[PDB]
């Protein structure tokens, strides 16, 4: 296993860490969510193309697509909290509580 | 929304669950788990209602971060081993990372936190949908790699699952809030046999649905979300409240009801396995849940709580919207052990 | 009045109903237990010359 | 004994065709009685939830629950007691297979062994 | 404070109503008289006449399951026919020694 | 066994079809015959047992104890006919219903061939009893005592699931014919001694231990006095009948393992019965004299010789009776004065004659006055103990002062002295409690004719 | 009466487990909603699971 | 990790009392600070320094508790010439229980930790004796 | 009477004894049996249970590839 | 959990992309085509845990 996937999943695991820090503005969660996607598209790619799976060249492209649906999907909901606040802070979703 | 609408939503929650169920490519089960991801955000978002766009957006969020870890262990499996078949892991931790996700997905603890605000912020109907449809795919992935998993990281969720639902239950007064950490708690039991026997898996995955589908369906009927609310229902509809408390008592997992067959099993093959103190912990921390269950029964039926005024006027009306399919789930939720060999039938 | 008392007194007859299905029952489940009928070491016998069984 | 893997198994077969070669169960099978049974409490509750007399509003309804849960239960039970007999059968078949690892116990009589007497005192 | 001290609309404690008073004979049972005198009757029978009596001949005329008189008629053949052989009555031991193999010690 | 269960079964349809004031007719006169139908189990055979089929047998130690669980109902439809009259008809049924449910119950556990059936239906029993204590009671503590009922059975009686499990797993079979011929000893160690533990301390909570007899007080004072009478005449057994059924598995390690139990229940019934003479509650007072009774019992089963278990077998059967008399009486006289306190209504053999003789019968009953059968049961308790160890018989000895004085006590408190002058509503005594307190006491003294009758497969 | 029966053997099995269970429930249940918390604990838990289960 | 047990479990009971004793305190401070990372992700009290000392508090404390359960279980087992025997683990155990206790400045607490950790104790000595496993392999 | 009219001979129950003792010794030794057998195929895999599915070889391609070493 | 529709009904969802060694467009070998045709070929038919031994 060499040195740049070990740099990729490194990446990946910065970003996921990020996501679960929250110091403020979801929208930087989705940032995170978006940041892990890419780390994922670009291991898996390398990976591919690597041992010459052509059928598997496939695989990369339907990723990005479901992961961009799901952001647009994200955005949406972003906005209507928003909405409903006029900022997009994570503590303003106070209401739930364990 | 349109009916219309919504019935393609529901079809098309119930055909990535089935994508999940069916295919042996580990892409088409992400896609699977991609379709009902999508599917089901309206759903939770019928009644428009800041709480309900909280909630919405909390599982959104928690469901996401699970496919994401989802694929970067089948990506690290796919490098460990060309296969993108649906096997045996192949692999270290990537197989760890792989419980993971599908722990988020299910939401069995240490990723318990999202049950609870998603369940109380969205109504009864979205509530049990979330709680019995969405268990399914993760569980036929996780009955399908069960091979793999190794015993002492799951066998340690399930017991903190237990643990967790255990002493969250005693501490509420929201009936929504109470049938998540039920469902905390069963799902703690349901992969407590995984690395044992799956046809136990699914047995307790049965029994868990019907008994929550007929504990939903009297809530809905008897419209209350909260202790005091269903308090009141005696008064209208004695029949009911009596319905609820024995379905209250199967759910506890008393003798001889029909939820007393699940764990029950369980235990039975946990022994086999030479395995003692996680069953006798197991039943002790299920005695917190049939606790609270106890407490509910006592509020909703066992006692006569004081009514109001105006509930006589809801005596002239009677509902116009009838469930058809609830007499039946009573039944099998309270009186279906006498038939437990059937289990033999590899549910 | 008959088709009358009979309305209101139907009820009682369950009991006994019961208690004769049970002894049918008994014995029907006694029939599944005749493998070792007159094969016990303690009473090996020879039937009668009118007989088939030694117990029912 | 996780069984999904046996060799030669139609996927979705509920009751595979060798499984005609097993005594059906009977008609007046105390199981089917008690599935029976729970189509007529169904019924009961049904009445009683629709706020209708509970033995006699609907004879129909009644009779289909019941009819309905008869005919699940014999196949259902059908399909255990195939599963039991599978497992039966694999048993035998692996006991045959390996006489290494099931040896025939020597016969010992009680008078030529000596266990340990503990007096009740 | 206008409250009005009543925490809720309640009925009031209704008093204990005696079924001697509306009916001398009341027997405890009912306060329809007839229900009443038949459950009277019932109960009488039913317990006293037939459970209580029939019951205890029953019981006191059960055939000897237990083998009393069996065991005693055993015994005073067996101790008849001990005597005159000049045995010893009962054996201590329970099983011939003969049929038994004990384990050689050699320690 | 059919023969029983099946008219058990038909008694609900009769309940619930039955005409809106004919149930309790129907179900005395129903109930009092399925009782006379259970008369044919007692003749018993010196031989193995009544083995009627794969699932269910009879024994002589089973089979009283079935006698008296049918006998039991008609009395305690009889007893709460009374403060169910305002009651509508409904929830009248439902309370037959809960009854009968329990009858059939204990039937289907005292017969049993299988521990897991009998586990089955040992804790079946628990739901019936907690709904009748929670729900047609009049106190509010009745859900505290409700709580304790059931948490206390359950925290025993959960690792004895557990443990049965492990057996089958071990040993390959449940069945108690198997167990009992293939019966080995277990090795003193550590898993077997928690397996022993495991075993014994489920039955021991029911019996209830002295430790653990906590949840036995608030049950019996808050539950109505059908649930008293079920609860002091036949759940308590259960724990003794399941101790005797599943020791015979536990030897040779009973004899180090029983020290604890000897000791708190040597102890216990001192202070249970100490405790009796300082109450201010007839029916805690009954309670407590139940916990000494069931004290000596456990006492009986742990020294586990043949003496030890007729007279514990005897013991059982003549509690049950006598605790169900003495649940009754503070019963009627609850039902006139509305407190349940003794100090306050005095002198009522002045104003009931017929109610004072039946509460002298029943605490000289109470007692152990020779020749009935809870005498019986003392003494041969006794002489096993005695057999057993020579100083047990001090803590016996005073026992059964201790029991004669607190006897004597609730006799003096309640019957003799002068009536209180305020109370007025003191009526007579109807036909049907004189008829309850006659039916309960006959049967105890046409037993003591035939002791061999409850004296258990030992005899 | 009440230094062992009502006080003693009281406070040992059921007020102790009343009050342990009361304090897990009151201890495991009071979070306040914040999903900053919840995923700090999940990270927690993952780097955990990474260090201790392999 | 499993380091920690391979180093504690390899001395022998009897033996090497502060080796046993410093096994105890590194397994206890690694319990106490991953307890202190829990509670500090899930309630921030009030501040960098505040929360810091609450880490060293708890970590202080589980590292004391360990360690008197170390050296007082081991030389228990020493001296009384009996090793393997649960008891000397149940008295360890609550001379550590009474540690906490004597900490937490309570006297209940700390006989309810001499109860609860000297019976732990045991049944841990107990398992390894008897080879009880608390997460069996899938042995059928 | 009571004998002739009530009840049988004692030969009916002991033979019904003989018989369910021999059908629960038979149950116990298989419950036995099933339990080595499970043991023994899920540790071996060469037995009919425990069988998990591996890759087909009917999905393979056998072709030249465009290369002579594959 | 896992129902094989594919192979009851032979459609063949998603079998061609599980490996490398599956009738590639244009006949492109996979780098390690030999060697996974190896592996699967000694592995079919025996379970995966004789498989893995
Ligand atoms: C062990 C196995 C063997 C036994 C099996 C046990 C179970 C069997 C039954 C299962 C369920 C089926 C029936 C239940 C439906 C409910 C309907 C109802 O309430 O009854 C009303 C109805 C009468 O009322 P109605 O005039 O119609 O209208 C009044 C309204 O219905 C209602 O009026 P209301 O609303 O004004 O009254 C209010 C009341 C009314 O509320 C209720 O009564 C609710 C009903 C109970 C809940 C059922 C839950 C599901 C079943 C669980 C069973 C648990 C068993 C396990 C043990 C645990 C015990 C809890 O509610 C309350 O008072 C609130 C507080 C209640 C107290 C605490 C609650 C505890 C209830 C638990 C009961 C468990 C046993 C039930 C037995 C049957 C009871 C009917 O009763 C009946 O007539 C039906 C009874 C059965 C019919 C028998 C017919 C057969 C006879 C002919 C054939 C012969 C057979 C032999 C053939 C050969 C012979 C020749
Ligand atoms: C002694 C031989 C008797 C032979 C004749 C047959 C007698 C049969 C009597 C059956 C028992 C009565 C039924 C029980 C409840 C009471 C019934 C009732 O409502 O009475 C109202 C009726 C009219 O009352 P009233 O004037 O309208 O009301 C006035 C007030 O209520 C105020 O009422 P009171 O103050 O007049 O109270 C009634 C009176 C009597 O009432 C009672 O207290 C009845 C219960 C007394 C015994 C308490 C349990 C102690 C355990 C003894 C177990 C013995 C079982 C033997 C088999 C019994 C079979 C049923 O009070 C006493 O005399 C206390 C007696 C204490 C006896 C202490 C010694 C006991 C052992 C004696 C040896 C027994 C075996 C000897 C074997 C060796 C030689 C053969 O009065 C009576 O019938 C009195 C009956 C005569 C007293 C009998 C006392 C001895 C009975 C022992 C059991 C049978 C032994 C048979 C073999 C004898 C040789
Ligand atoms: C809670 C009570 C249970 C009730 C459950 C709902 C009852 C309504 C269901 C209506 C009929 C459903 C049957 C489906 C028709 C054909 C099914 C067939 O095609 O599938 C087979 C399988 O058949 C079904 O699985 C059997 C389902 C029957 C469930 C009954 C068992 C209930 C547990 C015991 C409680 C008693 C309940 C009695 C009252 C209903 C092939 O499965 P296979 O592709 O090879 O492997 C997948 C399963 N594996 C992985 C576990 C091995
Ligand atoms: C009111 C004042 C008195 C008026 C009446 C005066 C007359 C007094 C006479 C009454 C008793 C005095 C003693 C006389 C005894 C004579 C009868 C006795 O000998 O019979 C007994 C018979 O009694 C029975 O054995 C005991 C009664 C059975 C008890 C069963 C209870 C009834 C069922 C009700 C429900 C059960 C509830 C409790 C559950 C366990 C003993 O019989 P036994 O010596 O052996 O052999 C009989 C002959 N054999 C050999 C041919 C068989
Ligand atoms: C609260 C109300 C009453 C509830 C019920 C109470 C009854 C249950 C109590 C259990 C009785 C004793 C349990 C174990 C007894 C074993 C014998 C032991 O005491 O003697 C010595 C044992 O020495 C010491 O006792 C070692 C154990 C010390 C640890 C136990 C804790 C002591 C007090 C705890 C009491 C708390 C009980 C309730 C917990 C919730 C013998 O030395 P040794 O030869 O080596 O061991 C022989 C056994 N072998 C053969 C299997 C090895
Ligand atoms: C002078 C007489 C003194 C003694 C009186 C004895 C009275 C005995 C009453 C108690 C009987 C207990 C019931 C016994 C049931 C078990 C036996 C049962 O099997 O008998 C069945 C018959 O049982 C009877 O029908 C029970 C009668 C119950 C009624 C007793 C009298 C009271 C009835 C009251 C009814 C209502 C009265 C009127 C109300 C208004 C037929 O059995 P069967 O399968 O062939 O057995 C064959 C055995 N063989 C092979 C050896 C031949
Ligand atoms: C008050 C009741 C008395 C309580 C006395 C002790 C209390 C302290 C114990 C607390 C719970 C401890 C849980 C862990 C105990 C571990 C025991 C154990 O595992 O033994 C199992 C033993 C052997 O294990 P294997 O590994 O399979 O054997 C192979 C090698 N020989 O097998 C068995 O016997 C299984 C039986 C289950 C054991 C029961 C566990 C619970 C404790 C026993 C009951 C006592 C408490 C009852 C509560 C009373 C409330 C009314
Ligand atoms: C591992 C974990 C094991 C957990 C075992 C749980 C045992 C079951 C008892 C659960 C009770 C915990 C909850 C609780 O007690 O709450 C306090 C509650 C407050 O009442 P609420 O109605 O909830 O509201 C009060 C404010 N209005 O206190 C009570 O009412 C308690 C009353 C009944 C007490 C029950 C006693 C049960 C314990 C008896 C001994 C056996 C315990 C089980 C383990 C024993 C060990 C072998």
């Amino acid at each position: 296993m060499p040195l740049v996937y070990m740099n990729i999943i490194m990446a990946f695991a910065i970003a996921l860490a990020g996501l679960l820090m929250y110091r403020s503005h979801l929208m930087s969660s989705l940032l995170c969510l978006e940041g892990m996607m890419l780390s994922l598209f670009i291991m898996s790619t390398l990976i591919i193309l690597n041992t010459h799976f052509t059928l598997a060249n496939m695989m990369p492209i339907i990723l990005l697509v479901f992961a961009a649906c799901e952001a647009a999907l994200g955005l949406s909901l972003l906005v209507m909290v928003s909405n409903t606040y006029g900022t997009d802070y994570v503590q303003n979703l106070n209401l739930l509580q364990c | 929304m349109n009916p219309i609408i919504y019935t393609t939503l529901i079809m098309t929650v119930m055909s990535g669950t089935m994508l999940v169920m069916i295919s042996s490519h580990w892409l088409l089960i992400w896609i699977g788990f991609e379709m009902n991801l999508l599917a089901m955000i309206p759903v939770l978002m019928k009644n428009f209602n800041p709480r309900a766009t909280e909630a919405a957006t909390k599982y959104f969020l928690t469901q996401a971060t699970a496919s994401m870890m989802l694929m970067m262990a089948i990506i690290i499996n796919l490098l460990y081993s060309g296969q993108w078949t649906i096997t045996k892991m192949f692999n270290p931790v990537a197989m760890t990372m792989m419980t993971m996700a599908l722990a988020m997905k299910l939401g069995l603890s240490p990723f318990h936190f999202w049950v609870p605000e998603v369940t109380q912020g969205i109504s009864l109907q979205a509530g049990l949908l979330l709680l019995t449809w969405q268990k399914l795919a993760p569980l036929s992935v996780l009955c399908q790699i069960s091979q793999s998993i190794n015993p002492n990281l799951m066998l340690t969720m399930a017991m903190l699952s237990i643990l967790i639902g255990g002493w969250g239950g005693l501490n509420q007064t929201q009936l929504r809030k109470i049938m998540a950490y039920s469902s905390i708690a069963h799902m703690g039991w349901m992969t407590a046999v995984l690395p044992y026997n799956t046809t136990m898996t699914i047995l307790n995955l049965l029994i868990y649905i019907t008994m929550t589908l007929a504990m939903f369906m009297l809530l809905i009927h008897s419209s209350a979300t909260t202790t005091l609310s269903l308090s009141h229902t005696w008064n209208k509809m004695p029949v009911i409240t009596s319905l609820m408390m024995v379905t209250l008592l199967s759910m506890g997992g008393l003798p001889p009801l029909s939820g007393f067959m699940p764990k029950w099993m369980i235990i039975q093959e946990m022994t086999k396995n030479e395995s003692i103190i996680m069953p006798t912990l197991m039943a002790m921390t299920a005695l917190l849940n049939l606790y609270f269950y106890m407490r509910l029964a006592y509020s909703s039926s066992l006692t006569m709580f004081p009514s109001t005024n105006n509930m006589k006027m809801k005596w002239q009306f009677e509902h116009t919207k009838q469930m058809k399919l609830l007499p039946t789930m009573i039944v099998l939720s309270t009186l279906v052990l006498p038939m437990t060999p059937a289990l033999s039938s590899l549910n | 009045n008959v088709l009358q008392i009979v309305r209101d007194h139907w009820v009682h007859i369950l009991v006994p109903v019961g208690f004769v299905f049970g002894c049918y029952l008994d014995r029907r489940s006694d029939e599944k237990l005749t493998a070792f009928r007159n094969k016990s070491l303690l009473f090996k016998r020879e039937l009668r010359p009118n007989e088939e069984v030694t117990w029912k | 004994t996780m069984m999904s893997g046996r060799p030669g198994r139609v996927p979705l077969q509920f009751l595979p065709n060798e499984a005609r070669s097993l005594p059906p169960p009977k008609l007046t099978d105390p199981r089917l009685v008690y599935m029976g049974f729970l189509g007529y409490c169904s019924g009961l509750i049904d009445n009683a939830i629709r706020r209708r007399p509970v033995v006699s509003a609907g004879l129909h309804r009644q009779l289909l629950y019941v009819t309905s849960f008869v005919f699940f239960g014999y196949y259902l039970l059908k399909r255990q007691d195939y599963m039991y007999a599978l497992r039966d059968h694999d048993m035998f078949a692996y006991v045959k297979s390996h006489p290494e690892d099931f040896p025939e116990k020597d016969k010992k009589t009680y008078g030529e062994i000596l266990e340990e007497f503990h007096p009740v005192r | 404070p206008p409250e009005p001290t009543i925490r809720l609309q309640e009925d009031p404690d209704p008093e204990d109503e005696n079924l001697y008073e509306k009916n001398p004979d009341s027997h405890g049972y009912d306060k329809d008289p007839i229900v009443d005198l038949w459950n009277m009757r019932v109960v009488f029978f039913f317990g006293f006449s037939i459970v209580l009596v029939l019951g205890s001949t029953f019981v006191a005329y059960l055939p000897d399951y237990r083998m009393q008189e069996w065991a005693r008629r055993e015994a005073e053949r067996l101790v008849k026919y001990r005597e005159a052989n000049g045995l010893p009555l009962m054996e201590s031991n329970c099983f011939d020694p003969n049929k038994i193999q004990l384990p050689e010690d050699e320690d | 066994m059919l023969k029983i269960i099946i008219p058990t079964t038909m008694l609900l349809p009769m309940t619930w079809m039955s005409k809106h004031n004919m149930i309790w007719i129907n179900a005395t006169v129903h109930s009092l015959l399925i009782s006379l139908i259970s008369l044919s189990l007692l003749n018993q055979l010196g031989e193995n047992s009544l083995n009627f089929s794969l699932t269910f047998f009879s024994d002589s130690l089973s089979a009283p104890l079935l006698v008296l669980t049918t006998w039991l109902l008609p009395l305690m439809l009889m007893a709460s006919q009374s403060h169910l009259s305002k009651e509508t008809t409904t929830r009248k049924k439902l309370y037959i219903t809960m009854l009968i449910l329990l009858q059939l119950f204990l039937i289907m556990t005292f017969t049993a061939t299988e521990l897991i059936l009998f586990y089955i239906l040992f804790e079946a029993t628990l739901v019936p009893t907690l709904i009748i204590i929670t729900r047609w009671g009049n106190q509010t503590e009745r859900l505290n005592a409700g709580l304790y009922f059931l948490f206390y059975t359950l925290a025993g009686s959960l690792p004895l699931l557990v443990a049965l499990v492990y057996i089958q797993n071990t040993t390959g079979s449940l069945n108690f014919l198997i167990i009992h011929y293939w019966s080995h000893p277990l090795s003193n160690s550590w898993s077997n001694i928690f397996m022993w533990l495991a075993c014994i301390m489920a039955f021991m909570v029911k019996m209830p231990l002295y430790g653990l007899h906590l949840w036995l007080p608030k049950a019996h004072v808050e539950a109505p006095i059908a649930g008293s009478m079920v609860l002091a005449a036949v759940l308590l057994k259960l724990g003794g009948y399941g101790m005797m059924r599943i020791t015979t598995i536990l030897n040779p390690l009973t004899n180090y393992m029983a020290y604890p139990f000897l000791m708190l229940s040597m102890w216990g019934m001192i202070m249970t019965s100490s405790i009796c003479l300082r109450q201010t509650d007839l029916k805690s007072l009954i309670a407590y004299s139940s916990v000494s009774h069931m004290a000596l019992v456990i006492v009986a089963i742990m020294i586990q010789t043949p003496w030890s278990f007729m007279g514990a077998t005897a013991l059982m059967i003549a509690h049950g009776l006598t605790s169900s008399m003495l649940f009754c009486l503070a019963n009627t006289n609850y039902e006139r004065v509305h407190s349940r306190t003794m100090i306050l209504a005095r002198g009522l053999q002045t104003l009931l004659p017929l109610m004072a003789t039946w509460w002298l019968v029943a605490s000289l009953t109470n007692l152990a006055l020779p020749p009935s059968i809870n005498l019986i049961g003392e003494l041969f308790i006794i002489t096993a103990s005695f057999s057993w160890s020579n100083i047990t018989i001090i803590l016996m000895g005073m026992n059964m002062m201790i029991t004669a004085l607190y006897s004597l006590y609730m006799l003096i408190t309640t019957q003799r002295g002068k009536y209180t002058h305020h109370i007025n509503n003191i009526k007579p005594s109807f036909t049907r409690e004189n008829a309850l307190m006659a039916l309960h006491i006959l049967p105890l003294l046409l037993l003591t004719l035939n002791p061999k009758m409850i004296l258990g497969p030992l005899y | 009466s009440s230094l062992l029966d009502l006080i003693w053997l009281e406070t040992i099995l059921p007020k102790t487990t009343s009050f342990i269970q009361m304090k897990m429930s009151i201890m495991v249940s009071n979070q306040k909603g914040l999903i900053k918390l919840y995923f700090l604990s999940f990270l927690i838990t993952i780097m955990i699971s990474m260090t201790l289960f392999n | 990790a499993k380091t920690l047990l391979h180093k504690y479990s390899d001395i022998p009971e009897g033996t090497e009392c502060h080796r046993k004793a410093y096994a105890s305190t590194s397994i206890g401070g690694a319990t106490g600070l991953i307890v202190s990372a829990y509670s500090i992700a899930l309630k921030p009290p009030a501040s960098f320094l505040e929360g810091v000392a609450r880490t060293g508090r708890y970590t202080f404390t589980s590292a004391a508790i360990g360690a008197i359960f170390g050296l007082t279980s081991c030389i228990s087992a020493q001296v009384r010439e009996k090793p393997d025997d649960p008891l000397n683990y149940f008295i360890g155990g609550c001379a550590g229980g009474l540690t906490l206790g004597a900490r937490t400045r309570s006297y209940g607490i700390g006989a309810a930790a001499c109860a609860y950790m000297g019976l732990t104790a045991a049944l841990v000595k107990m398992g390894q004796l008897e080879g009880w496993q608390v997460f069996a392999e899938p042995k059928v | 009477w009571i004998a002739r009219t009530f009840y049988d001979g004692p030969e009916k129950n002991y033979e019904k004894t003989m018989a369910i003792l021999q059908i629960e010794a038979e149950k116990a030794e298989l419950r036995l049996k099933e339990l080595e057998v499970r043991r023994l195929m899920r540790a071996r895999g060469d037995g009919p249970w425990y069988q998990y599915p591996t890759i087909d070889k009917a999905l393979i391609d056998h072709s030249p590839k465009t290369t002579p070493d594959n | 959990p896992f129902f094989d529709v594919q192979k009851r009904l032979g459609l063949d969802l998603d079998r061609w992309m599980t490996i490398q060694s599956a009738e590639q467009p244009h006949k492109i070998p996979g780098r390690c085509h030999a060697f996974e045709k190896e592996w699967i070929e000694c592995a079919h038919g025996i379970g995966g845990i004789r498989a893995e031994k």
